[PDB]
RNA sequence: GUGAAAUCGCUGGAGUGGAACCGGAGACAGUUGAUUACGCCGACGGCGUUGGCUGCUCGUUCUAGCCCGACAGUGUUGCGUCUUGCUGGCGGUAGUGGGUUCGUGGCGGCUAGCGUACGUCGGUGUGAAAGUCGACGACGUUUCCGACCCGUCUUGAAACACGGAUUGCGGAGUGCUUGUCUACUGCGAGUCAAAGGGUGUUAAAACCUUGCGGCGAA
RNA sequence: ACCAUCUAGUAGCUGGUUCCUUCCGAAGUUUCCCUCAGGAUAGCUGGAUCUCAGGCAGUUAUAUUCGGUAAAGCUAAUGAUU
RNA sequence: CAACGUGAAUGCGAGGUCCAAGUGGGCCAUUUUUGGUAAGCAGAACUGGCGCUGUGGGAUGAACCAAACGUGGAGUUAAGGU
RNA sequence: AAUCAACUAGCCCUGAAAAUGGAUGGCGCUUAAGCGAGAGACCUAUACUCCGCCGUUGCGACAAGGUCGUAACGAGUAGGAAGGUCGUGGCGGUUGCGUUGAAGGCUGAGCGU
């Protein structure tokens, strides 16, 4: 059986990227984190304090606490037939804002703005629903300067 | 695997093209002559060959047209030459074969049956590179050439006739020679 | 694009294609059953369609057929109102049921030949 | 036949008895049905060519269940006063004198049933 | 008579038999495990807001 | 064959009271009729609680009845409860209460009647309010049982306040190891 | 007293090629029922439902050939940029005109199971009895199909794994103390009352009876 | 030694464990145990039901992410090596 | 407090509590994979099966192919065949 | 008037030896009843469609611990529940039968899955 140390099998997971070692740039510390925000977890090997467990690497969580240089995150973890919302205290260096929620918030803003504009201007309420890409419509293709090229299977050649 | 199912394979002309993108607002149009049982198989085989030849697959491409081709004059006999490439249990080979038929589709069907008979090769291992009508003087296979004679004649030597809708037993004498 | 991936996932177990006018009408008239309060009720009358789809202006089997064929705004409601069709085995048999249609078999996308199959199944 | 007072025909899904497995092989095993419980019992596992097991699907039609071959349902009578319960639905019930009724009482029972027009199953029995 | 025999064979089926239960929606409402100083200020803020 | 699950086909339910009390069975009959014909969810609720088990009908308190009637608009409404109405010694003033109940204890009945109130049965409620008009539906606290205190996470689990099953109470009865940090640990 | 099963003897019937038993389906033997209308059965029609096989006829899609014109070629007849044939694409289609495809198409023919918008009819049964009709045909015989010995431990038993020659009778989750949950009943901030006492002669019962005790109310 | 009793000694082991229908329906896996033919524990399963009357899903789409396996590379670091 | 009003597809009613059984020897197969010369050998991963399960086919067979089962009938088939 | 050489791959042949007599399942089959490519039709499941009946589940109607309607459904070891006018022996009550023949025993006509 395997040993059960904290950093077993993280040889590449906790390593830095090629030609990306050294001093950690400061935007990491300038980023703003508020409780209720969604963050991706990606361990930074250069910082050994407040490191997330390997199980949480690459997962997204919701912030529930904001301390001086760390955040508490609620991350879903599957244990047998239940998903547990584990709470973990991770430092800022291992955290990154999640764009999935921000995209949705932008879409909500656009929807509200479009609805307000249409109602104010008396236009009919617009369609504010994402729809799956439908099958292509009917069209005409012209062969002018694009004559069809007759293709045939090629014979076998002995490429030594 | 693809099979040459069906008596007398059909012939289709399939025209397709890669779906235009921003970097390529106009794309070349490709055309192929396919021999298949029906048009669904024709389209699938067209995409097979076009993806082999050009960097395009069914996902990024579209079919502009697919039309069945019928023999112009099925009342005349022609010699057909077939250039094909096929896979044996050991290696890859090119073959040239000849048939006599009233339809090019019939000739290609004959080719598939003959390849199965003489080389145990299935349709999934055969590529029909080319099919054409060859002149009588341009044929190069003895079996075909032996019928390019205006005075051809031969009997039917040993004719075994099967009784169709009558009892198994008879007192009649069976004759295999008919002069 | 939201349904085609499912049709690729379930390829080996289904035969599907593009139904035509006669196929849709035959299916609806000969084997149309409605889901009414969780019960499978044969559609022997147009009032049965009206009671459940009247709010969408679908009052007759012809309205239902049009909605299905042209994929109207209420395609979801129209089709969910129908109980999954329970078809008969084709008279003539199948071919392979273990190989794609293009392999000389049965499963996968047969395109407009689903009508040929359904003319025997329905 | 048809149930008396109606036109519904009596149908028997099965006529043979569900005999216990191996009751023909051993005398200690009575024929009365017992569900096989053995781990390897081929009858329990339902191998082809094995005797069937009782199932609710064999149940008789509700309208014809308990109906005798003549079309009536049996009612047991022990004395003359017991004949009253058959008076009204006499077109569907047939009386039957209990086994323990003596030849002394059977005479009166049969006579009263004849007067009341009530059919009996064993009227002409135990005549001394 | 070796008897270690670890395996994970029939475990996903058992897990999925009664479904995989996702966490509830009120779990984000609790203020448990939050900074004590922040909690103290929240108590003070809530204890003083005039109702009307 | 069809690919469906039969695990939850059957739903356990009570189609009639388990009790052999003939009056309770008659009440269940009457309110089954009322629920089916009037089609009122109030009648359905009364029927269900009539068929329920006595565990789910915990005693109600005269104080709770008084609080219900002393609310703006509830003065003239009929309080309907299928729980026993008990007397409260801590209640000093009893208002005018109109209550329809299965059983009311002697003290509660005396106080309600003394305060000018009225007590009716469920059959009488069926005539007064066949559809349940002007009613205030009440019940006792269902989770206020000694047994319920023993339900929940196991006593020896972190952040668990479940009452253990102890023979007696004292320093010698499950108070040493696993309950204080002086002995091994504390959860 | 009764007098079971196993086992056994006789009489009659029937089967009997290296097991015998057994399930399904008939037949035979046998047993049993049977009041013009009505029962128990059959046949032919009609209707409903689900069909199976099989023809015509319109149209639709994609397409010709025949026929005409020039050009190129040649498995070519008759007597040589000859002629007659024949082929190939290409250009025409007026006329003629088949293949292919299927239709929210139209008109047919033969026939099955199940049920009875229902008709036309026959067999039988109204004292016996005989016969006839109907249903079964169950541990009898005979055919066609299926068919390995149960219980058990086991991943796996018909097993060359163990127990079992046969039959009868007996034969194994109980009592009590203590918990806990659940269901039902009474009363309800209470409830139950103990030992005991009083009375009770269809008197080991029932009935009455507690400053105090148990549990609960911190 | 034999006789009676304690004694129906204990057995994580072997054998047996007696009516019919209906409905639902597993596990041989986790952790701890002088534990490995056994237990406790979680899981899987049944029953009782109770509260309600849209938020879920062994499936997709959109958006955003995680990884260092196949392939690739060694005329890129390390280690071989003609 | 004021206003706005349900913002991908498909399917579908959802959630809660309590009491408790049996199990805790597994085995097989496509694919991946460790030890071994190999093994109907030993050990793992995903999924499906047999165990617990009959039915048509593979002459026969726990696992293979088809397909899962109330009790009957008519029609049509799967795999397999004539 | 075609010939020579080297290759290639289909079927066939050699390589190809084991002990009771024996196995494309057997008989047999040779323009096959073999090998490969195909075509019509045909046969056959406890599967699919439709029709009847039994039960379960859900829903519903009815002044009823009942009846009825309707749709879907029905595998099962260990195990769990439900129903049993299934069966056995007592007690408190109730209903009756019996020397004109009870219990017990042997065994025809039926009833119930």
């Amino acid at each position: 059986t395997n040993s059960k140390g904290l950093r077993r099998g993280t040889r590449y997971m906790f390593a830095r990227d090629f030609r990306k070692h050294g001093v950690e740039h400061l935007s990491t510390y300038y980023t703003q984190y508020k409780r209720g925000d969604l963050v991706d977890i990606k361990t930074n090997g250069a910082f050994q304090k407040g490191m997330p467990f390997k199980a949480y690497h690459g997962r997204t969580g919701r912030i529930f606490n904001v301390t001086r240089g760390a955040v508490g995150i609620i991350v879903n973890k599957r244990v047998r037939g239940n998903i547990l919302p584990k709470r973990i205290n991770i430092r800022i260096e291992h955290i990154k804002p999640s764009k999935c929620r921000t995209d949705f918030l932008n879409r909500v803003k656009s929807n509200d703005e479009k609805r307000k504009a249409a109602k104010s201007a008396g236009q009919p309420v617009p369609a504010l629903k994402r729809l799956p890409v439908a099958p292509r419509g009917a069209h005409t293709v012209t062969t002018q300067n694009n004559e069809p090229e007759l293709l045939a299977p090629l014979r076998f050649e002995i490429v030594a | 695997p693809t099979k040459a199912l069906g008596e007398t394979l059909n012939e289709y002309v399939v025209v397709g093209r890669k779906i235009p993108t921003e970097k390529e607002p106009v794309t070349p149009i490709w055309k192929m002559q396919i021999f298949a049982t029906n048009h669904v198989i024709a389209k699938s085989r067209f995409w097979y060959f076009v993806s082999m030849l050009r960097r395009v697959k069914k996902a990024n491409g579209e079919i502009l047209s697919i039309k069945q081709v019928f023999e112009k004059n099925p009342g005349t006999v022609k010699n057909y030459g077939v250039w094909l490439k096929y896979d044996s249990r050991t290696g890859h080979h090119n073959m040239y074969r000849e048939y006599r038929d009233t339809t090019v589709a019939g000739a290609v069907t004959q080719c598939y049956r003959d390849m199965g008979a003489r080389h145990r090769a299935q349709a999934d291992r055969i590529h029909i590179l080319k099919v054409q009508t060859v002149k009588a003087e341009d044929t190069k296979r003895a079996g075909i050439k032996m019928f390019h004679d205006a005075k051809i004649r031969f009997p039917l030597p040993h004719r075994v006739t099967k009784r169709k809708n009558l009892s198994v037993f008879t007192t009649a004498r069976q004759n295999t020679h008919f002069a | 694009k939201a349904t085609l991936p499912l049709l690729r996932i379930i390829e080996p177990y289904v035969a599907w294609g593009y139904p035509n006018n006669k196929t849709i009408h035959d299916l609806l008239y000969k084997r149309g059953y409605a889901k009414v309060d969780g019960n499978r009720v044969p559609i022997t009358d147009n009032t049965i369609v009206e009671q459940s789809l009247g709010k969408f202006n679908i009052i007759c089997l012809e309205d239902l057929a049009h909605e299905i064929a042209t994929v109207g705004p209420h395609f979801k409601e129209a089709t969910n109102f129908l109980w999954p069709f329970k078809l008969n085995n084709p008279t003539g048999g199948w071919t392979k049921k273990t190989n794609h249609f293009v392999e000389g078999g049965d499963f996968g996308n047969r395109e407009d030949q689903i009508n040929n199959l359904l003319r025997k199944m329905v | 036949v048809h149930v008396s007072g109606t036109k519904v025909k009596v149908v028997k899904k099965k006529l043979t008895k569900f005999k216990r497995h191996e009751s023909d092989r051993y005398r200690r095993v009575a024929p009365s049905w017992r569900k096989p419980k053995g781990i390897d019992n081929r009858v329990r596992r339902r191998f082809r060519g094995m005797r069937a097991m009782p199932t609710i699907g064999h149940g008789s039609d509700r309208r014809t269940r308990f109906v005798l071959p003549n079309g009536y349902k049996k009612v047991l009578v022990q004395n003359v006063k017991d004949l009253d319960m058959l008076l009204m639905q006499s077109y569907k019930y047939i009386g039957e004198i209990g086994h323990g009724v003596s030849a002394k009482s059977r005479k009166g029972i049969v006579e009263r049933a004849a007067q009341l027009n009530i059919k009996l199953t064993n009227g002409n029995a135990r005549l001394r | 008579a070796k008897s270690k025999n670890h395996t994970n064979h029939n475990q996903n089926k058992k897990a999925h038999r009664n479904g995989i239960t996702k966490p509830k929606k009120h779990i984000f409402l609790s203020m448990k495990g939050v900074d004590a100083k922040f909690i103290k200020n929240l108590r003070f803020s809530r204890k003083n807001n005039k109702r009307q | 064959g069809i690919d469906i699950n039969h695990k939850h086909d059957r739903v356990a339910r009570r189609t009639a009271p388990k009790s052999e009390n003939p009056y309770l069975r008659l009440l269940s009959k009457l309110y089954a009729f009322l629920a089916r014909r009037t089609g009122e969810k109030f009648n359905a609720i009364v029927l269900k609680r009539l068929r329920m088990s006595r565990r789910n009908r915990q005693p109600l308190s005269l104080a709770k009845l008084a609080r219900a009637v002393q609310k703006a608009g509830n003065e003239n409404k009929t309080v309907v409860t299928l729980s026993t109405v008990t007397d409260d010694a801590r209640l000093y003033t009893v208002p005018k209460i109109s209550v329809a109940a299965l059983h009311v204890t002697e003290g509660a009945r005396a106080r309600i009647l003394a305060a000018g109130g009225e007590i009716i049965t469920l059959d009488q409620l069926a005539l007064k309010s066949p559809k349940g008009e002007n009613t205030v539906f009440l019940q006792g606290p269902r989770s206020a049982r000694e047994a319920e205190k023993h339900f929940g996470p196991a006593p020896g689990v972190p952040h668990s306040h479940t009452k253990p099953y102890v023979r007696s109470k004292g320093r010698k009865f499950e108070r040493a190891r696993g309950r204080r940090a002086s002995r091994a640990y504390k959860n």
